[PDB]
């Protein structure tokens, strides 16, 4: 769940990838499922939608017997999971999944070659306010992380949301394309990071699922301040906690030698200079011939 | 000018910190330097560095103490004031006296505020419990503070037992008071 | 008279603490800088011969780190007698002038001290005649004036209250008490008052009146 | 037996804790009895992170463990201070969820809730009883009562013959302490469709009392009970804990709840060299141009500087605009954004007003039948500004009634008995249509205006807007406005709402500048060339002026130059705020004569 | 002191006198100017002149007549209630004055009242510099005592402040 | 009357004094007040001729020696008072620009010329001292007692590699260190570092 213990009930069910892909909460369908789960397991709505810390303690503690019994008839057994939480005397005990949440949200959102160059100096500034959050001295930023990281999920949501409504996805036969050139916070998806964020968003909801077959996804954004493209290539993930032969087996990246090949074959001016190989930059007008030649390609 | 204002006629708690640790500690050494390099210092004494075997007491200076314990080579012997037994007696002896001072080092609080930063597993007592004795050590010397500044005068005051960090909080109030006091009386005659 | 390092290093913290909580200008330990001086340099320059040539790592830390302090404590006692010659530069040049006076500034002040003393008197002497005194009659056109309303030259403040520890001799003026215990005598002119100073006490007294106990170390500031 | 317990426990909490190396409680405790406070403000979060079986209790069974902290507060305040006090008060700080004050129902009865509303009244302060001595009126025994406010308490009834209710109170011994009443509002988007705004009673104690003014949104922590006034109760809120937006007690008093640190920040936004830039762009970020008029509302939200001579004579110092215009000018959403960045503000239309609801009103107390006086708009603005929208369908009377307090800040009454002169110091930014709707440019001025010239002469600034159809600015503004239909600059460019008003706040209580002699001879000067400049007007056309210039022209050029020498917190007004002011005067007042 | 900014302008005082000789030419003194000061005219002057008039002149040139500041109504309110006593409103350099007449005149009476009103004052004073707020979640009093402080109070109050701000920023430094 | 102007000026020297204080670490001389001090002479000048005229009539003329004496004596007064204010307000500047002086190593168009003379001059006396015997001690060095040996620092703005005495530093943007704070004291005093 999505910051359990910094959050409502509510809304760690309602901003949690794993939730939304067996739930499709993105759909007034899912937010009626979703009350209706809250209604079986005996959580009256203002009660749920309490903060953690002030939450009626009978259900607090009856959490993980009112969860076992429930969770299995909704799908959402998986949930159930063991985990690491580090406390400090007299405050507030955060887990290892949430502190590792919080420090991705200061990366990201902590806060013409000239304004690539002015991106990438203002991320390397966010990398220190990042380290300082991990000094139990600076608890602060921490906190500040939580919000932000809070902030940010609303947005991947709403941004998701709009993707899966006009149909945006594009399902070819050698992979999935989805290219955003209208949304309404355009801007955040600068960030290798939290482009990352929406991909893996994306690929848990209406990917993971449908009993689909595994294909590659492809997502791009657009920033009119440089009229160029972000695409990242994104691998296919097996149903999550489904132990089986096939899953055992792990699933390379190839789009980084597909990448490469095309931008060597074509005067694509592509930048592979980022370390993940699997995200590059392109200009507004050759994202149609590259696309085409992906498809063409076959190696994907 | 050459000095700062909030550096005349008083000194910072950074240089009451400075003359706090050039007195001497009990250090238990790590590593045996006497020879059965050699340190040269100019500042303090030298021999008993140069004379040092493993797990047996010997005297330092606190900075070189301190210095020595970041890097794991020494363990500090706390003070023995600084016990939670004696903390008790101190408490009992101020309460019991409401017109004295207790006989506590010129030193405590800095001392207490440096090993309780520096070496937390140098005590053998929760670190807890000492910092509640002398949190109501503190306060009750506090009240007695409070109580004694009523006897402002124009003529000599005494403070006795008083440590070096309570008399660096109160010097300007008391200075400066007792200053206008004596121009008024002068002024008199 | 020399001793050792630790004894010079002992007289130079009680030469700064007095110095930053007295009022006056007190006089200058001439022996006792020149060896510490001295005494830098050649620790300076065998720290250098040794850092030239990993168990040897700890002692240059520790060494270096006590120059670090000796360095930052003269720093710091020569900055307070530097801005002490800046408030009191016109009660100097009023000692110098007059030739009854016992003081003399060869031995209150070092070479550098009264260089700057001399050097800085000019600057602002020139400043405040180019900008103000030029335009003034000749009648009150003195930096040094004290036959008028108010008296231009500042003296230290002679009764000002400070802390003091009665810490003893190293005696004809002490004795002692009812209880038993060794005391100092003094009185206080003002008030025609007598008042004990025991040992091992701290008392907020008149600079005046405990003047000639400090100048002796019978008492230390705080 | 229990009682002891929970007092031993709530005292080892402000002895034992400590989220690094200071006790929070035990230092604020000790810092709040050396400056004559007797209470301790305890956070919530801090309690449920020490013992959450102490929160357990406190929030299952709140008006019987509240007072049992009480007591431990002052025990532990008495081993403080005291080397061997009335009882200390607890004020409550939490972040739980708010509940809508029209969702308080059965389902909350004798629990702690949180609640946000408006004042809307305060009541005098009463006086309630801590620490009774009685006496027997037969026998004569003397005893003694304690008494805790907290209700779920009265004389004994039978003696300790002697009748029922034999105990007289002995009242120069006992004790009191304070009580104040307050109705609580909900907030104008909070109520539902259809709905009347709904109403609550609330009690505050000793140091919660005259914490808050009529008007002022607030966060209220408390306990939702009930008492008895058949089988139904009337039910109401203990307040623990008040939270506002608003320093009410600056504002009342000196300056205030500013920290240093605080204080710091506004001088470093003072000394920025485009500080009138900065805040002319912070006002109504989302209407497009209109420069000259945002730059009207920041020196009437600054205002000028009073003067009280030595003779009695007293100057009025605050500025007063009018926005007569063509439809669709957004006026009305510029009044709307000036009541949300004031400190006091009051928005009220000029056709759902009265002269009785502007100013004040007798009112009758139906059990003392006694007169009292109730304030109006303009009384319950004072200090701030009044944002009188459709001023040109105010009836006549109703706009005359304002005159007075427009101009003298002084709302005389004379009626049933009551004879007062209140005060009423407030600036008026009102908006007007004219006659036909549209400024008809074909006919004179005289025909446009129906506002006569004794009420125009009490606006500093007149401002005429036309809507003129000009290709450039109307693509302009349908970009403008479609971007703000489909879609945060805060560098340096804008600042928000709550910064602003802090800052407003902050001029307002710490600088009056005054003029030096060269803006006096530059603005005496500039009055005698444009009243020669209205006399040419005149001459030329037969009819007289309908926009006036008098003195009071004078005196607002004077305030504006004050204003815009006090947003930079400049002691002094040079010409070059002189230089500024006579540029708005004439973009506004002088533009609208010359028409 | 004579570069000490706070005496300037205690000297700068007006205080009332009376002139007890005929000098034609001083009516600059007066409002008007250019016109001779008859005897007994009633004037306030500036302390720096006002004192060496008084004290240079046999007949004195003025006679200094009793300041409102140290009126009766001003002493028994003085001994009444000190800490409630608004000085700053009497007069923003009272004890610097006050130190000034006692010693123009030496007068006892005045220095035992000025001695016990500023004792009384300075334990207030202590108790409002000690108390230093804190954050919770990271008044009326103490301004309304700051507003009635004097400037030489506000002087030993401002260091005081900073001293023990800078003891407690010291102690509970993480 | 004779000291308005030198009253003005004197509160005008307080609010500098109290800004000084206030301001935490960027501290600037408000713009010398060549206006207030032009009338202040120009008064003094006038009140010479008064003098002047008053012993020309003494010289010649039916004064008396009362009247002369107090005339003379009310003159010379209101010349010792503007001179005081001027001197106090005078010092009050050159005590400010005495600590600018030292906490650099050793705008300006708020100074006037005598006041830029004075800063060069005395600048070039510190640096005089600092060559001397106390050449080993940095004299305009640090007042804070060290503490700690070494520190984590923060390069806070862009350089390049910087060649210090103590060695060579590559000052990148957003970069740190574990040096001694010995090493890189000057570095933090300029603002090319932080500590944290
Ligand atoms: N820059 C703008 N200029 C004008 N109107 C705007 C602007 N931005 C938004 N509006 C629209 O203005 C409308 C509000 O009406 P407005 O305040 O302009 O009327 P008014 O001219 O003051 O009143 P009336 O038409 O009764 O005379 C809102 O619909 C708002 O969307
Ligand atoms: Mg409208
Ligand atoms: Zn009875």
């Amino acid at each position: 769940l999505f910051l359990l213990r910094h959050s409502s009930l509510y809304d760690s069910f309602y901003y949690s990838n794993y939730v939304n892909a067996k739930l499709s909460l993105w759909n007034e369908n899912g937010k009626k499922r979703l009350h209706k789960m809250f209604a079986r397991m005996g959580i009256p709505l203002s009660t749920a939608q309490e903060t953690w810390l002030y939450m009626d303690h009978s259900i607090k503690r009856e959490l993980g017997i009112i969860f076992d019994k429930n969770l299995d008839r909704y799908g959402l057994q998986d949930i159930i999971r063991d985990g690491f939480v580090r406390t400090l005397g007299y405050r507030g005990s955060i887990s290892a999944s949430e502190f590792v949440e919080a420090l991705t949200a200061l990366l990201e959102v902590g806060n013409s070659a000239q304004k690539l160059t002015n991106l990438r100096k203002r991320w390397v500034s966010n990398f220190w306010l990042s380290w300082d959050a991990l000094d139990d001295r600076k608890v602060e930023l921490l906190n500040r992380g939580i919000q932000l990281a809070q902030d940010l999920q609303r947005a991947i949501f709403n941004t998701g949301v709009a993707i899966l409504e006009k149909k945006l996805i594009k399902h070819l036969r050698i992979y999935r394309l989805c290219v955003l050139q209208d949304g309404p916070d355009l801007d955040l998806y600068r960030n290798p990071l939290t482009l990352l964020r929406l991909g893996n968003w994306l690929i848990e909801c209406c990917a993971e699922s449908e009993d689909k077959q595994l294909l590659p996804m492809v997502l791009a954004s657009i920033d009119e301040n440089t009229d160029t493209y972000l695409v990242a290539g994104l691998t296919p993930r097996y149903p999550r906690g489904l132990d089986t032969i096939h899953t055992k087996k792990p699933i390379l990246n190839n789009f980084s030698m597909a990448f490469q090949q095309i931008t060597a074959e074509t005067d694509a001016k592509v930048r592979i200079d980022n370390f993940e190989s699997s995200i590059i930059e392109i200009r507004r007008e050759d994202l149609s011939p590259f696309l085409e030649k992906l498809t063409l390609s076959g190696l994907l | 000018m050459s000095l700062p204002a909030h550096l005349q006629q008083t000194f910072s708690p950074e240089e009451i910190q400075f003359i706090v640790e050039n007195e001497p500690i009990k250090i238990f050494p790590r590593i045996t330097t006497r020879q059965k390099t050699r340190w040269q210092l100019i500042t303090t004494d030298d021999k008993a560095l140069n004379n040092m075997v493993a797990m047996r007491s010997t005297e330092v200076v606190l900075w070189i103490a301190l210095l020595l314990k970041q890097q794991s080579k020494c363990s500090i012997v706390a003070p023995q004031w600084l016990t939670t037994k004696e903390l008790d007696r101190k408490i009992q002896y101020e309460k019991t006296h409401p017109d004295r001072f207790s006989e506590l080092p010129w030193n405590w609080l800095v001392l207490a505020r440096i090993l309780f930063n520096k070496a937390k597993d140098d005590f053998h007592d929760p670190i807890h419990e000492l910092r509640g004795k002398i949190q109501d050590l503190r306060e009750i010397r506090q009240i007695k503070v409070l109580k004694g500044l009523k006897y402002l005068n124009e003529s000599h005051l005494q403070l006795d037992n008083l440590s070096l960090l309570e008399i660096n909080e109160l010097r300007p109030f008391i200075t400066e008071i007792m200053d206008k006091l004596r121009e008024i009386h002068t002024a008199s005659l | 008279i020399y001793v050792s390092p630790q004894q010079d290093f002992s007289d130079l913290m009680k030469s700064w603490k007095n110095e930053r909580c007295s009022p006056e200008l007190l006089p200058y330990p001439h022996q006792l800088m020149k060896r510490l001086l001295n005494r830098i340099s050649m620790q300076s320059q065998l720290i250098e011969n040794i850092s030239m040539g990993n168990e040897s790592k700890l002692p240059l830390l520790c060494m270096e780190t006590e120059l670090e302090r000796l360095k930052f404590v003269i720093r710091s006692y020569i900055r307070c007698r530097l801005s002490k010659i800046d408030k009191f530069s016109l009660y100097l040049r009023q000692l110098n002038e007059d030739e009854n006076s016992l003081i003399s500034l060869t031995d209150l002040l070092s070479k550098d001290e009264i260089k700057y003393h001399d050097t800085h008197s000019l600057i602002w002497l020139k400043l405040v005649n180019d900008s103000i005194l030029k335009y003034m009659p000749e009648e009150l056109q003195a930096i040094n004036d004290t036959e008028g309303s108010v008296n231009m030259i500042d003296e230290p403040d002679w009764n000002k209250f400070v802390f003091i520890h009665v810490n003893g001799p190293p005696d004809p003026l002490l004795q002692e008490n009812e209880f038993g215990k060794p005391c100092y005598t003094v009185t206080i002119p003002d008030l025609k008052e007598e008042v004990e100073l025991t040992i091992g006490s701290i008392y907020v007294m008149r600079y005046e009146v405990i003047r000639d106990l400090l100048r002796d170390d019978k008492v230390a500031l705080i | 037996d229990d009682n002891t317990e929970i007092i031993k426990s709530f005292k080892n909490f402000i002895l034992e804790f400590r989220l690094d190396s200071q006790f929070i409680y035990r230092d604020q405790l000790r810092n709040n009895i050396l400056v004559k406070n007797y209470s301790l403000t305890v956070n919530m979060e801090h309690l449920i992170g020490y013992n959450e079986d102490i929160y357990k209790k406190l929030s299952d069974e709140p008006s019987d463990i509240i007072p049992l902290f009480e007591t431990a507060i002052t025990q532990v305040a008495k081993r403080i201070s005291i080397l061997s006090l009335p009882t200390f008060q607890l004020i409550l700080n939490s972040n739980a969820n708010q509940i809508p004050l029209r969702d308080l129902d059965s389902e909350h009865v004798s629990k702690i809730v949180r609640l946000s509303g408006i004042i809307i009244s305060t009541s005098v302060l009463s006086s309630r009883a801590t620490y009774l001595s009685i006496m027997c009126r037969n026998c004569r025994h003397t005893t003694s009562i304690t008494i805790n406010n907290f209700n779920s308490v009265s004389l004994p009834r039978s003696c300790l013959n002697c009748g029922p209710d034999p105990y007289i109170i002995i009242h120069e011994s006992s004790k009191f302490i304070d009580q104040q009443f307050l109705k609580l509002q909900e907030i104008p988007e909070l109520v539902p469709v259809g709905e009347m705004p709904r109403n609550l009673t609330m009690t505050c104690d000793r140091y919660l009392t005259n914490k808050v003014i009529p008007g002022t949104r607030v966060t209220i922590v408390g306990i939702y009970s009930i008492y008895n006034s058949v089988a139904i109760r009337t039910p109401y809120i203990k307040i623990l804990g008040i939270q506002s937006d608003v320093e009410t007690s600056s504002i009342w008093n000196s300056v205030t709840m500013f920290t240093e640190e605080e204080e710091e920040e506004f001088l470093q936004l003072s000394r920025n060299p485009k500080l009138y830039e900065i805040l002319t762009n912070s006002i109504a970020p989302s209407i497009f141009g209109n420069e000259d008029i945002k730059k009207a509302i920041v020196c009437l939200l600054m205002g000028g500087s009073k003067k009280i001579l030595p003779d009695g004579m007293r100057l009025r110092g605050d500025i007063n605009v009018l926005l007569l215009g063509d439809p669709g000018t957004a006026k009305s959403q510029l009044l709307k954004f000036v009541e949300k960045v004031s400190p006091i503000a009051v928005y009220t239309s000029g056709k759902g007003s009265s002269a009785a609801g502007l100013t004040a009103s007798v009112q009758r107390d139906p059990m003392t039948r006694e007169f009292y006086l109730e304030g109006g708009a303009m009384v319950l603005a004072d200090g701030g500004v009044v944002c009188i929208d459709e001023f040109d369908k105010m009836r006549d009377e109703d706009r005359v009634a304002i005159h007075e307090a427009m101009e003298q800040q002084t709302i005389s009454i004379a009626k049933a008995g009551i004879t007062t002169v209140l005060n009423s110091r407030t600036s008026v930014l009102a908006a007007a249509n004219p006659i036909y709707g549209r400024y008809d440019d074909l006919k004179s001025p005289g025909d446009n205006i129906d506002f006569q010239t004794t009420i125009l002469s009490r606006f500093d600034m007149i401002f005429i807007v036309k809507d003129d159809h000009n290709e450039e600015r109307d693509i302009s503004i349908a970009n403008h406005v479609i971007n703000i239909h489909t879609g945060q600059e805060e560098n340096g460019s804008e600042i928000s709402i709550e910064k602003m008003k802090r800052y407003i706040t902050y001029c307002r209580l710490k600088c009056a500048p005054r003029l030096s002699p060269q803006a006096a001879e530059k603005l005496s000067s500039n009055f005698v060339t444009i009243r020669k400049q209205l006399l040419i007007n005149e001459l030329e056309s037969t009819e007289r002026s309908s926009i006036p210039i008098t003195i009071r022209q004078l005196e607002a050029i004077i305030r504006i130059t004050e204003s815009l020498a006090k947003l930079e917190l400049s002691p002094i007004a040079q010409e070059r705020h002189v230089d500024e002011a006579i540029r708005l005067f004439q973009a506004s007042t002088m533009d609208a004569a010359s028409q | 002191g004579y570069y000490d900014i706070d005496d300037v302008l205690a000297d700068g005082t007006e205080f009332p006198c009376k002139f007890q000789y005929d000098i034609p030419g001083l009516g600059y003194l007066e409002n008007n100017p250019g016109r001779p000061i008859t005897k007994n005219t009633k004037l306030s002057l500036p302390l720096w002149l006002a004192r060496i008039l008084a004290i240079v002149g046999p007949v004195p040139f003025v006679e200094l007549l009793p300041p409102d500041m140290f009126s009766t109504k001003v002493m028994n309110a003085i001994k009444t209630d000190p800490v409630a006593l608004d000085l700053h409103s009497i007069n923003s350099h009272f004890f610097s004055l006050a130190i000034k007449w006692i010693m123009l005149f030496s007068e006892k009476e005045l220095a035992n009242v000025v001695s016990e009103l500023l004792l009384q004052r300075a334990q207030e004073l202590n108790h409002h510099a000690s108390s230093l707020s804190i954050d919770l979640n990271a008044n009326i009093a103490t301004s309304t005592f700051l507003l009635k402080l004097e400037e030489m109070e506000k002087e030993i109050y401002k260091k005081s402040h900073e001293s023990y701000k800078d003891t407690k920023r010291w102690m509970f430094k993480k | 009357m004779y000291g308005d102007l030198g009253n003005k000026l004197v509160l005008e020297a307080k609010r500098t004094k109290q800004l000084y204080a206030r301001s935490n670490q960027d501290v600037n001389l408000p713009m010398y007040h060549e206006d207030i001090i032009r009338n202040i002479l120009k008064e003094v000048s006038n009140l010479r001729k008064n003098t002047e005229y008053l012993k020309e009539q003494q010289q010649l003329g039916m004064l008396d020696d009362k009247v002369a004496k107090c005339q003379y004596f009310v003159t010379l007064l209101c010349m010792e008072r503007n001179k005081r204010c001027l001197l106090a307000y005078q010092r009050l500047r050159t005590d400010i620009l005495d600590s600018m002086a030292w906490n650099n190593n050793g705008d300006t168009n708020n100074l006037s010329h005598q006041e830029q003379e004075y800063l060069k001059e005395y600048c070039d006396l510190i640096t005089d001292l600092k060559s001397g015997d106390l050449v080993d001690i940095d004299l305009s060095g640090s007042l804070v007692p060290p503490s700690d040996v070494f520190i984590d620092v923060r390069v806070l703005k862009d350089a390049g590699e910087i060649q210090t005495e103590y060695g060579v530093f590559n000052l990148i943007k957003d970069s740190q260190f574990f040096v001694r704070q010995s090493d890189v004291e000057r570095l933090i005093q300029q603002g090319y570092l932080q500590k944290i």
